[PDB]
């Protein structure tokens, strides 16, 4: 608790509704994208192999 | 006298510019709602534009994403 007291997050970003509500809607905006794109590695590794990009076709 | 009663008389004469000043007072602490609303709309409309687009106002942060189909033909 005295970690996160010590940034000012409190003061600067959560103590009045309309800064709250820019918070939000931009730390949401940012952390979705992020999620998405971590997913999408872990599902490259966990199935490399077997997706379409991982083997080429060869013509006759 | 009538002096004092002249300057009692004036005191409301700038009725509508102290009315004016009320609409300052107020706009100024609604306005920044216009910031949150504003993040959301940009939010909504966002992957209706252009590719090329959508990488300038990120600074070439934003890419396609990439889930393993749709590659290059050999
Ligand atoms: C102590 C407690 C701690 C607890 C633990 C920790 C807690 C936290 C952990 C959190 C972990 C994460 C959790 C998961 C979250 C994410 C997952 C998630 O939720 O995803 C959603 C999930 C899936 O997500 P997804 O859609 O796959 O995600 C895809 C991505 O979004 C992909 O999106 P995209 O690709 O389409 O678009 C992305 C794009 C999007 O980009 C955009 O849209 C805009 C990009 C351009 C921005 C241009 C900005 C220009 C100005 C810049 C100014 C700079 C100033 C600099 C100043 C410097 C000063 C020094 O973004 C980018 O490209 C990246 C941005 C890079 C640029 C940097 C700038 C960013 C913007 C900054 C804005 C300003 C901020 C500051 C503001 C304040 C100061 C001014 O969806 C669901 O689960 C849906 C389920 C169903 C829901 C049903 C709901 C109800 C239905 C019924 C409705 C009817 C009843 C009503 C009900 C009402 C209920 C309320």
């Amino acid at each position: 608790f005295k970690l996160l007291n010590a940034t000012k997050l409190y003061e600067y970003c959560l103590k009045d509704n309309r800064r709250y509500c820019m918070f939000v809607m931009g730390v949401g905006l940012v952390s979705s994208w992020m999620w998405s794109e971590w997913w999408n590695s872990v599902w490259r590794r966990i199935n490399k192999g077997k997706l379409y990009n991982d083997v080429p076709y060869v013509y006759p | 006298s009538r002096a004092v009663y002249a300057k009692l008389w004036a005191s409301t004469a700038q009725y509508t510019q102290r009315r004016h000043y009320a609409w300052y007072q107020i706009w100024s602490r609604v306005i920044p709602w216009s910031v949150p609303w504003g993040i959301f709309a940009m939010w909504m409309v966002f992957p209706a534009m252009p590719v090329e687009y959508r990488q300038a106002l990120t600074f070439g942060i934003w890419q396609k994403p990439n889930i393993g189909t749709h590659g290059p033909d050999p």
